[PDB]
């Protein structure tokens, strides 16, 4: 559910972009999810990564 | 955009081995078939793959896609590899 | 063509499947008996005035655990009795405890142990309760 | 789930000896041989389509066996918060292939691999393969002098009956063979020993 | 007056025949169903002639409420856990509410301190170790 | 910071094999079992994958189920090759 | 059908395995006996009535280390006898040897040798006295 | 610590040719040979299958040897300080498989290969060892199984010799009774097949020698 209060924090600093606040809460909750987005992308890798290492063995 | 599930999966009778491998190769081809069409209709559109939450859902409809094949690529390779050598005895 | 004067069934060398569906229509509720408690055997003349008193008898002398859970009688062997320790977030087991209760599941033979307002519990029983209990136990901290 | 792709891959790599030696693939594929020596011929048919159609026979009454294990182990139970239940689950899979084995494996033999009933507690794998092996290679041999000894007397009478006239310096394999295969095309017994070999494992 | 007369029975079938006359199922483990007993036995003291049979026999057992589940001596299995922010007394407390307190094998340890040690049947052990860490995580 | 240990490993003379070969597929499936869910849950837990102090323990954990799950690979593909030698002859 | 009243266990020819079982009952714990302590041999007419004396005396003519942890009498051989050196980092040995007195895991014959006051110190004996003595004293360390 | 896994692969990559030489294969591959040539039989039993019929009961026997080295080499304390001590501590997980080399190999025929290999190593001038070695000084591992592996070809052809013996008195009496009419133009071998193959059915031979080999191992209760 963190898509949720990621995009219910952007509609505020667009209503009102120049409040001090808010662009640096904006900007601490994109970079969680740039940190949470490739976590995901490179943990599924490694699992497919290894399964695909099994079958090359085997083969 | 509106989906729909069907949930009768019906069974017919084997009247035989060959009966049997009919409707497990039928039921395996309409499965790569569509998963291949599905990945293709989620690139042609493309407000689909610019939004950051679907790209993790078509990385993992590509990483089943390629790991079902294969499995079934290495199984019937080592079965009859499994029938020459009963066969050369 | 069928002489006997009383009210019964006799059983010829059974196999727990064909015996048990004999008693499935004094009982009103189907019963599905397993693959491993399928494989003992039973003869002798039978009589079933009732049932949930010959059944607790017969659980007891063959070894045997069962669970009816309102729609149908699972009978399994002991040696399948498979048990869990599970932990809670956000509800009590005081309020866990009469999810059961008001549903129909509350199992008096088979009950929890735990402490009254804690997390943890424990519980053991057929498989059938099991996978019910800890699914249903699961699956009300991620609604809180 | 990724070490039981190791064990799926083990036992696919493994099929040629497994099948080699765990099945009446054996028995069917000995009497085979022995019925051209019997016959006096050589390499007619071949080793190949005598081992095709002795595979195929053995892939009738071996299949079933075969197919409950992917009925059984494609249930969703495979999770078990417990090793030794999932030690159990697998035991409790293999039970088509021991009571298969037992059958034709000799008990006293089994108790000898044992110490090196059966009711409680199934013996091991590894401790009947060899003797189920062992014990088909002897009923195939004793079944393969039943159905050696009729041509003998083929073989004895035409050459007795040329000693009884005066030529003893003419060899008679020229001669038995035409005879030989008479009575097996008469007989009509290549249809009629496969049908007591399937009958044999199978019933009706 | 009851009783069984075993010929040559295998120990699981002994001891599912007392599972009348004590309450609860009985639950024997597989490397422990391969001992032999033979004799005229009389079922009128069953607690009292489990713990005998138990003791000669070599043998371990634990009644949780649910079943009595039976192993032999060599299965018994022990271990070593530390608490960081519960102390053994309220741990102790809470077997002693739950009714899983086994005073055959109870837990060796200081009384308010972190570190303790368990020994007992691989159905104790798995319970306790399991109860104990799932206490933390929630404190 | 929550950790246990159990100490005597349980060990006998059975005349048996394939029961300890079930132990030991049994024991390495559940212990392969339990930290695929630990790195996912470490993973979707969105307060461990901010810390630095947490992260140096995840990058960890990741090369350990790599070597392992590798490691029996290599062993039992020699392995199976070894009896492969013998009995194709 | 059996002989003279007195008391005592006849022994032809077993195996140290069906042995301390017929002592398992004057001692009133089970025994558990290793594998490399089961391959011998011991023929005789024995009479326990005191088994913790008859232990000790055979444990030194037969060859054999022996620890009662409070539930079991282990007993090994004199092969299997192994020892280690830990350092403590943040508690001293008389608070750890407190420990071991107050839960009753101490053992007289087999002390820790080590100076009394400091962090490093010297085991030996049976594997579950070392095993248990290794993991409690480095567990303690991530406490403090 | 890391090239430890390399001495493990390594080891792992030689493992059925250690099989082929090393282990009691060698008795139960040549003798199960022999029992097919000596019916007369050319391609059946399909050796395919004999040599895993043979195989497991090697395995069957060899495996209390093999397990012991797991659970002295999967301890945790295999990495000691000194390099000597090291050393050593891969001879005494070494010595279960060597001791059993001693037991079952010939003595002479393993006394030949040290002299042979030391005037080899040093020159004419090392003095021969004799008989007396044996009650104090152990062998290199690899004098030893070259001549196990010839005493057990010996050790086979032994016992191949005594169950030929059986099936030729029967092919010299069906080769003269043949002869006692005139028969002379006939193919003996043809008459002579089925009563071989009784003499193996009626006698069992399978499952009494599978017995004896295992029994000249190990034993029984």
């Amino acid at each position: 559910n963190l898509q949720t209060q990621v995009t219910e924090a952007l509609d505020k600093l667009a209503a009102k972009p120049s409040d001090p606040a808010l662009l640096a809460a904006y900007q601490s909750k994109l970079s969680e999810y740039n940190l949470y987005r490739n976590a995901q992308s490179n943990t599924v890798k490694v699992f497919k990564d290894i399964d695909a290492a099994i079958i090359q063995n085997f083969r | 955009i509106g989906q729909a599930v069907n949930i009768r999966s019906m069974e017919t009778d084997i009247v035989s081995l060959d009966d049997r491998l009919l409707q497990a190769f039928s039921g395996s081809a309409i499965a790569t078939a569509v998963d291949k069409q599905t990945i293709t209709n989620r690139i042609e559109d493309p407000n689909l793959v610019t939004d950051p939450k679907e790209l993790a859902i078509s990385q993992e409809m590509i990483s089943d896609y390629n790991l079902y094949v294969s499995m079934v690529s290495t199984l019937t390779r080592k079965g009859v590899g499994a029938v020459e050598t009963l066969l050369r005895s | 063509k069928i002489p006997v004067t009383g009210s019964g069934f006799v059983a010829k060398d059974d196999s727990l499947r064909t015996f048990f569906d004999a008693m499935a229509l004094q009982l009103k509720e189907p019963v599905i008996v397993s693959k491993m408690a399928a494989r003992k055997k039973i003869t002798g003349n039978f009589e079933f005035h009732d049932p949930n008193a010959l059944l607790e008898k017969l659980s007891l002398q063959l070894g045997l655990i069962w669970y009816f859970d309102g729609q149908a009688i699972y009978i399994y062997d002991a040696s399948e009795m498979r048990n869990a320790v599970v932990s809670l977030r956000n509800v009590s087991l005081n309020e866990f405890n009469n999810f059961l209760k008001r549903s129909g599941l509350y199992n008096k033979n088979y009950p929890l142990r735990g402490d009254n307002r804690k997390g943890t519990f424990y519980v053991s029983g057929p498989p059938v309760y099991v996978d019910m209990v800890v699914n249903a136990a699961t699956m009300m901290d991620k609604q809180n | 789930n990724d070490i039981s792709l190791i064990a799926l891959l083990a036992f696919s790599t493994l099929l040629p000896f497994i099948i080699a030696s765990g099945t009446c693939f054996v028995k069917f594929s000995i009497v085979f041989v022995m019925v051209r020596n019997a016959l006096g011929l050589q390499q007619i048919p071949s080793n190949m389509t005598l081992n095709g159609v002795a595979l195929l026979l053995s892939m009738f009454v071996m299949w079933p066996i075969m197919h409950d294990a992917y009925v059984y182990f494609e249930d969703e139970d495979v999770t078990f918060n417990d090793i030794s239940s999932l030690s159990k689950h697998v035991d409790e899979g293999l039970d088509g292939y021991r009571d298969y084995l037992i059958k034709y494996s000799d008990r006293e033999l089994v108790q000898f691999f044992e110490n090196a009933k059966d009711e409680i507690e199934k013996p091991s794998i590894f401790a009947l393969l060899p003797a189920y092996a062992l014990s088909e290679i002897k009923s195939a041999f004793k079944i393969g002098f039943y159905l050696y000894l009729p041509f003998v007397v083929v073989d004895l009478v035409v050459s007795s009956v040329l000693l009884a006239l005066g030529m003893m310096m003419m060899s008679p394999v020229t001669i038995s063979t035409p005879i030989k295969l008479v009575l097996f095309v008469a007989l009509d017994g290549w249809t009629l020993l496969s049908k007591g070999l399937i009958l044999q494992y199978m019933d009706i």
